DNA sequence: GGATGACGATT
DNA sequence: CGCGGTAGCAGTAGG
DNA sequence: GGATGACGATT
DNA sequence: CGCGGTAGCAGTAGG
């Protein structure tokens, strides 16, 4: 945010380039974290529907307090609005809403399977991501923009 | 200087950037008239001008 | 509306990264967005302020990407020249920065 | 109530087989407005008003 | 006649009525500037003027 | 005794 | 930131 | 060789 | 529907 007079176009271009690179590394890292969090969320939802199916866990009746206790005594982590977990035991600590909140639908085998699929897919994402460098992702975005840009030029020439 | 001179990184003056941020907040894949988009953006971007 | 190409330049994935300005007890647009290619060179700018002024001409995106690749590969950059979309004229350099 | 008394089980049992049970127990359908249907799409309504409800409901307090 | 002369029952000209209908659609218990409310209403009431 | 203007939603 | 033009009707006021 | 104007976000 | 005023800088053009 410090006003600056550039002496060459390539100076500008460079000073952009570096920051961008850094934020591609940063981007990849964040996406990684978020993804891991998602995988944990899904996983625990599955453990929760599964433990209910096998009849190992019962929510029918049993005042929400007694349920919470069971949940945190089974290892279930809490989740805040963002999606960040908590295992320490309000927005700071997260709630079990990610598991009692889910529509009764989930408890039907079909929804269960969909959930599983979603989990697997999430993990696949995570793995594909960790297998890329900043410059890689940046490159992908670049080529995509190449296609999109060609199409754009076509359209622009078309309307004039 | 802030409102007239753009930032080297995106090349935006704060107005423009507020406009785009607004267009991202809303799903602008379907058109709407300018005289509405402007006020919308102004509202959801704290635009005092 | 949004050009189909806009969300290709300003990638959504980077949104969580930017530091969003806090104004009037409420969150507002980021300090700056970080496009996959400098836009300030794509469109340029004109502006008059106090003490400072600014003019930056448009440049051909393709060139910009070429140089970005160059840097990505530790290669020497090519020099660029003002370029306008759909313009059918000619431009000749006379002095560096002219 | 029918779920608590264990007279009705939704755990597993593909949604079709559940729907059948529901309409064979007399349960009416409900469209978006809130209008019922007992005849047996927006015209006929769905059982969403009963499988849709948050698992929370199934706690004595709810 | 339609846009200038009000209806006996509420005493509204279609513009006014669109404004109020708009203020009912949105929860206008908290203020906002006119230059925004107008475009909003126009958008959600099919106002072509 | 004819002319000009106020009012208001729209260009 | 700010100013101006026009329609359309009924009745009032100004020379 | 001094003056006027273009450009642009805001009053 | 439409028109107009002012700041602020760098450089170009007009007389």
């Amino acid at each position: 945010g410090k006003i600056k007079k550039y002496n060459s176009v390539n100076e500008i271009l460079s000073e952009f380039y570096y920051v961008r690179l850094e934020y591609y590394q940063k981007r990849k890292d964040h996406m990684s974290e978020r993804l891991q969090w998602e995988v944990e969320k899904y996983s625990f939802q599955v453990k929760f529907i599964k433990m209910i199916i096998e009849k190992e866990l019962t929510v029918t009746n049993k005042p929400r307090n007694a349920i919470i206790q069971e949940l945190e005594n089974l290892g279930f982590p809490r989740f805040n609005k963002e999606g960040k977990p908590y295992y320490g035991s309000e927005e700071l600590y997260g709630t079990y809403e990610y598991l009692l909140g889910m529509r009764i639908w989930s408890l039907t085998k079909e929804r269960y399977q969909k959930l599983l699929k979603q989990k697997q897919e999430k993990e696949t994402e995570l793995e594909n991501l960790l297998k890329l460098s900043a410059k890689d992702i940046w490159n992908t975005d670049l080529k995509a923009f190449e296609v999109g840009y060609q199409e754009f030029l076509q359209r622009d020439a078309e309307a004039r | 200087n802030i409102r007239s001179i753009p930032n080297v990184l995106d090349g935006f003056k704060p107005g423009q950037r507020k406009v785009l941020y607004g267009c991202f907040k809303k799903n602008l894949k379907s058109e709407l008239k300018v005289a509405q988009l402007a006020p919308y953006v102004s509202e959801c971007t704290a635009y005092h001008h | 509306e949004l050009n189909k190409l806009t969300r290709k330049i300003f990638h959504p994935a980077d949104d969580p990264l930017y530091k969003y300005i806090q104004e009037d007890e409420k969150t507002v647009e980021p300090e700056w967005y970080l496009p996959i290619l400098p836009m300030i060179l794509v469109n340029g700018a004109e502006g008059i302020g106090t003490g400072w002024s600014t003019y930056i001409p448009p440049f051909n995106p393709l060139e910009i990407i070429k140089n970005i690749r160059h840097l990505m590969n530790d290669e020497e950059l090519e020099q660029m020249h003002p370029w306008f979309r759909g313009w059918t004229g000619t431009i000749e350099e006379i002095e560096p920065l002219r």
